[PDB]
C-alpha cells in the first residue's frame, strides 16, 4: 500500500535550514496532495502545509514566510524546507497523504461550499532538533547506595549521566552481568539543551560490602565510555 | 485531558463553538505511533475506524465539536486532535485539541520515588545535582517541585515526562541543579512528587 517516510538530519543548528523528505511507497506522490505536519514539543500538531502538482499548495501562515513544500515526482518525495530554524522548529515532523472533501452546506451557486483536506495515511514522522548543543560526552556521577527508597535488604545505587549530547547514552552495570534489578531512566532535555539520564540499579544491602557495582556509561555519539566505580 | 475505565464512553470537546458550517477531522495520535484519521466530514469514519467513534454533526450552529468513543478500550488511549474546518472560520493549521484520552487498563499505582543527594564527585566538579527518580506509578502523571529547605525552587529543575516502564507503569526523573554553594548553605532540599493527590517527598541533606 501507501506508506511514507519522513527522513532528513535529525539534528539542524539554529539558523540552518531544515531539510525533510517524505519517500512514498507504493503509490504516486502525483495522485494525491501532501501534508507536512509537525508535532512541536510545546503544542501540538501544526499543519506545516500542502502541495499538489496541480499547484494547489499552500503554507501555515506562521510558516509560509519560511518553509517550501515541493514535490519530485520521478524520486517520488515530498519534500519540507524551513530555512532560519529556530528551537521552536523542533519537533516530529510527519508527511502524509492529503485528501479533500467539499463540505456542501448550502447551495454551491451562494457559494455555501468549501474545501477542506484531511490526511488518511501518516508516515512515522522524523524527529527533528534544532539546536545550539553541540557533541557533549557525559559527566558520569555516582549515586551512591541508598536504602530509603528501597525494599528490605535492599539499596539502589546509581550512575547519574549528566550533560550529555546528543542523544543516546546507554548504560549496562558490571558489564551487563548485572541486568536484575536494574532501571535506566530516559533522559531528561535540560534547558543546556544537553541530556542527563540516571541508571539505578537496586543490589542486596548485603553485597555493598564485598560486590563491586560499575555502571558502564557509553556515549557513542562523544565515543566516551565511562565506568564508574559506585561505591557507599 | 481525560481518563476512563475500559468500556466506558468517552466524549471528546474540542475547538471553539461552530460558527458556520464545518467538516471536522478526528485524528487519533497513539504514544510513538504515526497519527490516524479516525474521523472525517464530521461523522465518516474512514475504512478501517471502528463504529465506537462516533463524531459529532455538522449543525445546530454554536456546537462543539465532539468525538464520542464508546466501550473504550485500550487501543484508544492517544492524544486526539480535531481538525475543524468551519466555513466562517479561517482555516485552521494548527490542530485543535491534544486532548490526551488516558484509558485506566490498570489500578492506580503510588509512585515509587529514589531522591540522590550530589555526588561528592559532582561537588568537586564545582556543579550539584540533586536526582529525583520517580517509578511504578499509575497512571503516568506525576508532579514535582522541588524544596530547599521549605521554599520552592524554580529553577534548575528538569523533569522528564512520564515513560512506561515494562511493567505498564510510568517512570521520571526530575533533576534539581544547584551550584555547590546553593547546596551547601539550605538545611535540606526535598523532591515531592505528587501523584494522583497524593504526595511523596524525599528530602536529602548536605550533611552527608
Ligand atoms: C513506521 O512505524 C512502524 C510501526 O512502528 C512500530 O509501532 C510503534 C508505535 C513503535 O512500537 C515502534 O517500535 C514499532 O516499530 C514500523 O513498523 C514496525 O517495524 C518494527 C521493526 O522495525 C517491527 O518491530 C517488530 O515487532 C514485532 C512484534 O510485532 C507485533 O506487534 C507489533 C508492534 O507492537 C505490530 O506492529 C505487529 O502487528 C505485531 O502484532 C517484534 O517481535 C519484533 O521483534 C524482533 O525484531 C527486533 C528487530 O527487528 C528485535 O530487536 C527483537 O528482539 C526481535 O528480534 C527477533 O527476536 C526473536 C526472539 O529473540 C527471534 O526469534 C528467534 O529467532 C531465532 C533465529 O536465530 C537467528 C540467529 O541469530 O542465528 C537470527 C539470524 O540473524 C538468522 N539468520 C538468517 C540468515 O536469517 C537466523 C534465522 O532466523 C534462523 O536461524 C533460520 O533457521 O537465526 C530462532 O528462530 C529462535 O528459535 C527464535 O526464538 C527472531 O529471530 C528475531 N528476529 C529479528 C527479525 O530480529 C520487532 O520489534 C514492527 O512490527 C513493525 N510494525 C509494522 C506494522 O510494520 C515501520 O518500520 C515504520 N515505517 C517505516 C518503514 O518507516
Amino acid at each position: 500500500q501507501m506508506q511514507l517516510q519522513e527522513s532528513g538530519p535529525g539534528l539542524v543548528k539554529p539558523s540552518e535550514t531544515l531539510s525533510l523528505t517524505c519517500s512514498v511507497s507504493g503509490a504516486s506522490i502525483s495522485d494525491s496532495y501532501w501534508s507536512w505536519i509537525r508535532r512541536s514539543p510545546g503544542k501540538g500538531l501544526e499543519w506545516i502545509g500542502y502541495v499538489h502538482k496541480s499547484g494547489d499548495t499552500n503554507y501555515s501562515p506562521s510558516l509560509k514566510s519560511r518553509v517550501n513544500l515541493s514535490l519530485d515526482t520521478s524520486k517520488n518525495q515530498v519534500s519540507l524546507s524551513l530555512v532560519a530554524a529556530t528551537a521552536a522548529d523542533s519537533g516530529k515532523y510527519y508527511c502524509a497523504r492529503t485528501l479533500h472533501g467539499r463540505r456542501i452546506y448550502g447551495i454551491v451557486a451562494f457559494n455555501e461550499w468549501f474545501t477542506y483536506f484531511y490526511m488518511d495515511v501518516w508516515g512515522n514522522g522524523t524527529q527533528v532538533t534544532v539546536s545550539s548543543a553541540s557533541t557533549k560526552g557525559p559527566s558520569v556521577f555516582p549515586l551512591a547506595p541508598s536504602s530509603k527508597s528501597t525494599s528490605g535488604g535492599t539499596a539502589a545505587l546509581g550512575c547519574l549521566v549528566k550533560d550529555y549530547f546528543p542523544e543516546p547514552v546507554t548504560v549496562s552495570w558490571n558489564s551487563g552481568a548485572l541486568t536484575s534489578g536494574v532501571h535506566t531512566f530516559p533522559a531528561v532535555l535540560q534547558s543546556s539543551g544537553l541530556y542527563s539520564l540516571s541508571s539505578v540499579v537496586t543490589v542486596p544491602s548485603s553485597s555493598l560490602g564485598t560486590q563491586t557495582y560499575i555502571c558502564n556509561v557509553n556515549h557513542k555519539p562523544s565515543n566516551t565510555k565511562v565506568d564508574k566505580r559506585v561505591e557507599p | 485531558d481525560i481518563s476512563v475505565a475500559p468500556g466506558e464512553t468517552a466524549r471528546i470537546s474540542c475547538g471553539e463553538k461552530s460558527l458556520g458550517s464545518r467538516a471536522v477531522q478526528w485524528y487519533q495520535h497513539r504514544a510513538g505511533q504515526a497519527p490516524s484519521l479516525i474521523i472525517y466530514n464530521n461523522q465518516d469514519r474512514p475504512s478501517g475506524i471502528p463504529e465506537r467513534f462516533s463524531g459529532s454533526p455538522d449543525s445546530p450552529f454554536g456546537t462543539t465539536a465532539t468525538l464520542t468513543i464508546t466501550s473504550v478500550e485500550a487501543g484508544d488511549e492517544a492524544d486526539y486532535y480535531c481538525h475543524i474546518w468551519d466555513s466562517r472560520v479561517p482555516t485552521k493549521w494548527v490542530f485543535g485539541g491534544g486532548t490526551t484520552l488516558t484509558v485506566l487498563g490498570q489500578p492506580k499505582a503510588a509512585p515509587s520515588v529514589t531522591l540522590f543527594p550530589p555526588s561528592s564527585e559532582e561537588l568537586q566538579a564545582n556543579k550539584a545535582t540533586l536526582v529525583c527518580l520517580i517509578s511504578d506509578f499509575y497512571p503516568g502523571a506525576v508532579t514535582v517541585a522541588w524544596k530547599a529547605d521549605s521554599s520552592p525552587v524554580k529553577a534548575g529543575v528538569e523533569t522528564t515526562t512520564p515513560s512506561k516502564q515494562s511493567n505498564n507503569k510510568y517512570a521520571a526523573s526530575s533533576y534539581l541543579s544547584l551550584t555547590p554553594e546553593q547546596w551547601k548553605s539550605h538545611k535540606s532540599y526535598s523532591c515531592q512528587v505528587t501523584h494522583e493527590g497524593s504526595t511523596v517527598e524525599k528530602t536529602v541533606a548536605p550533611t552527608e
